[PDB]
């Protein structure tokens, strides 16, 4: 059993972990969608409620047992077993989607090398459309069928989505954003291809670059005209929409995918780390700094907007139609081609973009890693770098699909689905059974063993009462809203919903699969088979 | 750059029968799924007209005989049923990355 | 309706300038490409050069680049072709059409009448 080296290295490694390249272009954006400034509240007291428990409780549960995610269970409750086959499944849908993420990243930082940056101008081969959302302009050259010429350069150039008409129709692939994905693949896979020592000692140089890269997009955007409405607009409280259950949900859910627990990823952190440290500081600091790093990023992202909004004299949210990974390859895209200084600026926002997306893959695979080699003890000597190998791999190839030209659409799909009502019920499920079946008291004793001081009251009442009923309202809120996804001009068919569904089901169908494999294996009436099922097995 | 070559440089077409031109390049011209080829014809006396754009879009003013194929390396421009306001030396250009050429241009003829 | 308009025919001496103008009307000027063809009596078309006058860029074919310049006027919507040291290989007819968009294959859908440079 490998230590983490140095403490620094786990705390750097699940801040880079927590800071997720989805949030760097959602989290201002949904906030602006519920509340805005009165949009804080409800996210830090749904983070209190519920957030920094679940990381704590992951923390502990794999700082304690020194365990992946699939022999945890094994140590704790060996009857949920398939927690670690649903983290992988997720895993792996999450390795393809935010790979090709990457991958689309990493082309517009390739393409961004250039003293004149190619999405500022509408004269080349990919704009065939219109060019009239451009800026500083005084006319008036509006049309409901315009687009901007960022929009074309993302969709017809780097994207190529105007060769598919949909879901139903992937054809062609794109070899330049497979050479990006591949070099991607074989960095990350050059990070976690001996252990843990390499993954932290690199982790030292991509999960500080992102914080200054952010420090100086701030520092010089604040000196960027008409950013002073955007801001406002930002921390403008609207306390009336904050009556209705919606923003609550939007705020629980946004906490819950921020921190982000159920993913397999604190427990292979935390394995490696010794059994004296200290699990409450690097727990509050590491949720302190992803709150805060999540206001600085909507802050910055906030004052670009309005600043383009105050070039533009239009009034403001008209411009936040883009959702998703759109937001920055549009609009910080056409914020860097109005600035100054555009190519510094572009590399600089698109390598802090890569950073942030390897952080959160190599957390991942990581976890998926380690996952497999605690299940398999025998496979110790040399399996490390083969299995290494192989999830590379696989995830390649999950990722190939993705690749296509109109591979837009399943990327938006496997973003919206397998990161839903699956990684909550993941997280609702590890949480039910460490504090139900595992016993509160047998767990706060083994962490009053491990720091010398057992948790307070608070936490003994919280697991037990509001994390896994917040959890399960959030699924039963999600579950009774229909999904409806909207890319660039296509509205998704029924079929594409379904797909959707199955996906999202695949992963949390190895739960039940493995309840019922282990209430078969052994015969016996049911009641004795479910009394050995929760109750561990001593080594 | 890329180089075109036209073949027939020549043609006899007798009205009613089908005229054959063929424009060859030293590269590919597709891009982003789109061929960046265009066909001209231009009479004697008289600035050139677009006949064929994409390879496979006709423009406005051009009647439906005029048909135009050819996606990759090879197109080649259909005429029929060609008519005798069809003497006209045609041509095939593209819009590549940065250098335009034009073909070598086929004098239809009869 | 999208209409060009060309100068009218012009004759140089051996060792001197043109200056070839095309005003375009009837479309936005900005945001279509401007291409001048040359085209020798008897011979097939060459190509010039093109400017977009959204942002001034100019592109060229080949040699051309050292010899032709071109300039466009977005207030007056005239693009001009400017030929240094005129000889008698260059006593052709010079076109000036505009170019479509990026499906369209930057198709030269309109021309305008050619000048008569001696
Ligand atoms: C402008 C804003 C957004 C900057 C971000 C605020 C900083 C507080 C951030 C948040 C996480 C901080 C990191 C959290 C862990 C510490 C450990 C520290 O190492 C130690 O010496 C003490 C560690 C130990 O002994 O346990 C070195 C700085 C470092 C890496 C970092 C200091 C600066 C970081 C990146
Ligand atoms: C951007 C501005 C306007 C919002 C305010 C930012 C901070 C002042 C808030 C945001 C999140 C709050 C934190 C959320 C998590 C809690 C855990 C809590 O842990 C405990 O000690 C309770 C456990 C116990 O002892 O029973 C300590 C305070 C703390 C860090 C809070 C301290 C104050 C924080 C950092
Ligand atoms: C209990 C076992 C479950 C097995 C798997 C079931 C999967 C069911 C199919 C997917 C269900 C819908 O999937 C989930 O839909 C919700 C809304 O409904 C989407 O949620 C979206 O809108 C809501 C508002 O309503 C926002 O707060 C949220 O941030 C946004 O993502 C999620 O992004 C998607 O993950
Ligand atoms: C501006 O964009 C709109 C759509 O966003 C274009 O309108 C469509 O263009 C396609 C191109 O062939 C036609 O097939 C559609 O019928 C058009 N839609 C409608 C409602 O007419 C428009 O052409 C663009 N402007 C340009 C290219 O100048
Ligand atoms: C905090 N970001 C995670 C919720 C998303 C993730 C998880 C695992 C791997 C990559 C990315
Ligand atoms: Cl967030
Ligand atoms: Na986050
Ligand atoms: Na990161």
């Amino acid at each position: 059993r490998e230590t983490w080296g140095k403490k620094v290295d786990f705390l750097l490694s699940v801040i880079g972990y927590a800071v997720d390249l989805g949030n760097v272009w959602r989290f201002p954006y949904i906030c602006y969608q519920n509340g805005g400034g009165a949009f804080l509240l409800p996210y830090t007291i749904m983070a209190i409620f519920g957030g920094i428990p679940l990381f704590y409780m992951e923390l502990a549960l794999g700082q304690y047992h020194r365990n992946g995610c699939i022999s945890i269970w094994r140590k704790i409750c060996p009857i949920f077993k398939g927690i670690g086959f649903a983290i992988c499944v997720i895993a792996f849908y999450i390795a393809s989607y935010y790979n090709t993420i990457m991958a689309w990243a990493l082309y517009y930082l390739i393409s961004s090398f250039t003293d004149q940056l190619p999405w500022t101008s509408c004269k080349n081969s990919w704009n065939t459309g219109n060019c009239t959302n451009y800026f500083s302009e005084d006319n008036v050259t509006w049309m409901l069928h315009s687009t901007s010429p960022a929009e074309e350069f993302y969709t017809r150039h780097v994207l190529q989505i105007h060769r598919s008409k949909g879901l139903q129709d992937l054809g062609g692939i794109s070899w330049q954003l497979a050479l990006c994905i591949m070099l991607i693949f074989t960095i990350i896979y050059f990070s976690i291809w001996k252990g843990v020592k390499t993954s932290g000692k690199v982790v030292w140089v991509t999960a500080t670059f992102p914080y200054i890269i952010l420090s100086i997009l701030l520092v010089r955007g604040a000196t960027l005209p008409g950013a002073w409405r955007g801001v406002l607009f930002y921390l403008k409280p609207n306390w009336q929409k904050l009556l209705e259950t919606g923003v609550w949900v939007d705020a629980a859910a946004q906490i819950f995918f921020s921190l982000g627990p159920g993913f397999g990823v604190l427990l292979a952190f935390a394995s490696y780390n010794k059994f004296n440290n200290n699990c409450y500081q690097d727990a509050l600091v590491t949720s302190v700094v992803n709150c805060m790093t999540s206001f600085v990023s909507g802050f910055v992202i906030f004052t670009v907007l309005g600043y383009m909004a105050e070039m533009r004299n239009e009034d403001v949210s008209e411009v936040a139609k883009d959702a998703g990974p759109s937001l920055l390859f549009i609009t910080y895209a056409e914020a860097i081609a109005n600035m100054p200084a555009s190519t510094f600026f572009a590399i600089i926002f698109f390598l802090m973009l890569i950073t942030l997306g390897l952080d959160s893959t190599f957390a991942g695979l990581e976890g998926v890693i380690t996952a497999v080699l605690d299940e398999f003890p025998h496979f110790w000597s040399k399996r490390r770098e083969w299995l290494a190998l192989g999830v590379v791999i696989t995830c390649f190839l999950g990722s190939l699909i993705t690749l296509t030209f109109g591979g837009a659409y399943v990327v938006k799909l496997l973003e919206e689905f397998a990161t839903g009502p699956a990684v909550l019920t993941v997280a609702l499920i590890e949480a039910v059974a460490v504090f139900w079946f595992y016993g509160i008291t047998q767990f706060c004793s083994d962490v009053k063993e491990m720091l010398g001081f057992s948790p307070g009251w608070f936490w003994r009442i919280c697991w037990v009462a509001i994390s896994p009923l917040f959890l399960v309202f959030i699924i039963c809120s999600f579950l009774m809203s229909p999904p409806q996804l909207w890319l660039f001009q296509y509205n998704y068919p029924q079929w594409s919903i379904i797909l959707g569904y199955c996906i999202g089901t695949s992963s949390f169908i190895c739960i039940p699969t493995y309840i019922t494999y282990r209430l078969i294996i052994t015969p016996g009436t049911l009641k004795e088979r479910i009394v050995k099922g929760i109750t561990p097995e001593t080594p | 750059d890329i180089v075109l070559t036209q073949s027939p440089a020549s043609l006899a077409v007798s009205l009613g029968q089908r005229a054959t031109i063929s424009c060859r390049a030293s590269e590919s011209v597709d891009n982003y799924g789109i061929s960046f080829l265009n066909w001209f014809q231009q009479k004697p006396g008289q600035p050139p007209k677009l006949l064929i754009y994409a390879a496979s879009n006709q423009g406005s003013g051009v009647p439906a005989r005029f048909s135009g194929s050819g996606s990759g390396t090879y197109f080649s421009l259909n005429i029929h049923p060609m008519e005798e306001d069809d003497t006209a030396v045609y041509f095939c250009q593209q819009t590549k990355g940065v250098s335009w050429t034009f073909g070598g241009g086929t004098k239809v003829e009869i | 309706q999208v209409q060009l308009q060309q100068s009218g025919p012009e004759l140089v001496k051996l060792g001197a300038s043109v200056r070839i103008s095309c005003k375009a009307s009837g479309y936005r000027f900005s945001y279509s490409w401007m291409n001048w063809v040359k085209q020798r009596p008897g011979k097939g078309l060459e190509w010039i050069g093109r400017i977009y006058p959204g942002d001034g860029d100019t592109k060229y074919s080949g040699k051309f680049k050292g010899k032709a310049t071109l300039t466009a006027d977005k207030s007056s919507s005239t693009v001009y072709m400017q030929l240094s040291s005129l000889t008698s290989e260059d006593s052709a007819v010079y076109f000036c059409a505009r170019s479509a968009y990026g499906s369209e294959g930057f198709a030269m859908d309109y021309w305008g009448q050619g000048t008569s440079v001696t």
